[PDB]
């Protein structure tokens, strides 16, 4: 996955 | 506010390695959560996601070009730049700085682009266009232009020194060199009585040509 | 690769009309995060890319409420609810979720019109490019509606695929008309061996083709 955060 | 610029070369050979810079302001690439990215768009072409670059040096990549990518950082500078080794043709493209976040409240999408800088790969000198006059065939006439195998963009080219703007057509060039052409269309009593002619600047090589639209005779 | 497949990929309109343009993706858009990172992106003639719709339906700031967006999984909508001039541009849906994002390759809203046939002309090489040794044969397909079009070369009688270049003028401002070039480029030797050039367009506006042609011969 690309990066992301919740 | 928030702004990025891309600067680059303009042109640059097959082989060659591209140097892109981006200079922002308006948010630093230290805060937590931010990142800064490339993407480019061919002529007339999609939009081509190429890397990001992270705050913490974390890095991503598109795989197809994997291996002639490389994203690096100057946050003390608020600079990000990206190699491209071994380009050619095909690289020529529009590339544009983006803002991306991994964080909501950062802004995990891409707002903020830069105008974006134009990178030309071609293996051309600098090459004086050939100026050809199209007449019709035997037996509202159509008048036309060729402007053949010229490097780099831009020509200049009117009718008349601009005296004639109704009814003209200029085709954007294609490709290691440009063509070009124009059309236009005059009421058939016109010509070939009153002279109509084509004026052709190439800047580059200091080329300016007037070629007078000639009537095809027995002979 | 995550695949974004817009249709369609040209969107004819009038302005105040209603638009939809569907984009579906390869594989699933929802990050295990829990959100569906799906933009739309609008581009404006020789301008950047603006971000328009985020995570599927969130309206950017600034963005009229006559945008709005729609989906889940791999099945997305943009709807514009009236068109309005400013709107028209080239739309692309992205996916942020998976490695390589990607974009779709575009949907053009353009304006719609009343069917309008080409007016076509032919053109054979200049004495000056003849004199200077190369052999290049234009056609103009200038004024039609829609954009799509069928053009073929023949020589004798025979169909000539290879050393054809085309360019499209992008559609008229003034009468939303498209108008074409396309040219033939042989050596002198290879067009002093053949006689019979035929420029041939096939068109919605006709149900046979459009067939201009000369004999070098007689020129």
């Amino acid at each position: 996955e690309f990066r992301h955060e919740a | 506010q928030v702004t990025l610029k891309e600067s680059g070369p303009g042109i640059l050979k097959p082989s060659q390695t591209l140097s892109l810079t981006c200079s922002f302001s308006g948010f630093s690439l230290s805060t937590s959560g931010m990142g800064v990215g490339w993407i480019r768009q061919p002529s007339g072409k999609g939009l081509e996601w190429l890397a990001h670059i992270w705050w913490d040096d974390d890095r991503s990549y598109n795989p197809s070009l994997k291996s002639q990518l490389t994203i690096s950082k100057d946050a003390a500078r608020n600079q990000v730049f990206l190699r491209i080794t071994s380009v050619d043709t095909a690289d020529t493209a529009t590339y544009y700085c983006v803002r991306r976040a991994h964080t909501t409240v950062l802004g995990d999408w891409f707002a903020y682009w830069g105008q974006g800088t134009l990178v030309t790969v071609s293996a051309a000198k600098t090459t004086a266009p050939s100026v050809y006059p199209l007449a019709p065939v035997c037996g509202s006439v159509t008048l036309g232009c060729l402007v053949k195998g010229y490097f780099p963009e831009p020509v200049t080219l009117t009718w008349n020194s601009g005296s004639l703007s109704s009814g003209v057509h200029t085709f954007p060039a294609v490709l290691d060199l440009y063509t070009l052409s124009s059309s236009v269309t005059v009421t058939s009593s016109t010509w070939p009585s009153q002279s109509i002619t084509c004026n052709v600047a190439h800047p580059a090589s200091s080329t300016k040509v007037d070629k007078k639209i000639e009537p095809r005779g027995p002979t | 690769d995550v695949l974004m497949t817009q249709t369609p990929l040209s969107l004819p309109v009038s302005l105040g009309d209603q638009a939809s343009i569907s984009c579906r993706s390869s594989q699933s858009i929802v990050h295990s995060n829990g959100n569906t990172y799906l933009e739309w992106y609008l581009q404006k003639p020789g301008q950047s890319p603006k971000l328009l719709i985020y995570k599927v339906s969130n309206r950017f700031s600034g963005v009229p409420d006559r945008f709005s967006g729609s989906g889940s999984g791999t099945d997305f909508t943009l709807k514009i609810s009236r068109v309005e001039a400013e709107d028209l541009g080239v739309y692309y849906c992205f996916q942020g979720s998976h490695v390589p994002l990607t974009f779709g390759a575009g949907t053009k809203l353009e304006l719609k019109r009343a069917d309008a046939a080409p007016t076509v002309s032919i053109f054979p090489p200049s004495s000056e490019q003849l004199t200077s040794g190369g052999a290049s044969v234009v056609c103009f397909l200038n004024n039609f509606y829609p954009k799509d079009i069928n053009v073929k070369w023949k020589i004798d009688g025979s169909e000539r695929q290879n050393g054809v270049l085309n360019s499209w003028t992008d559609q008229d401002s003034k009468d939303s008309t498209y108008s074409m070039s396309s040219t033939l480029t042989l050596t002198k030797d290879e067009y002093e061996r053949h006689n019979s050039y035929t420029c041939e367009a096939t068109h919605k506006t006709s149900t046979s083709p459009i067939v201009k042609s000369f004999n070098r011969n007689e020129c």
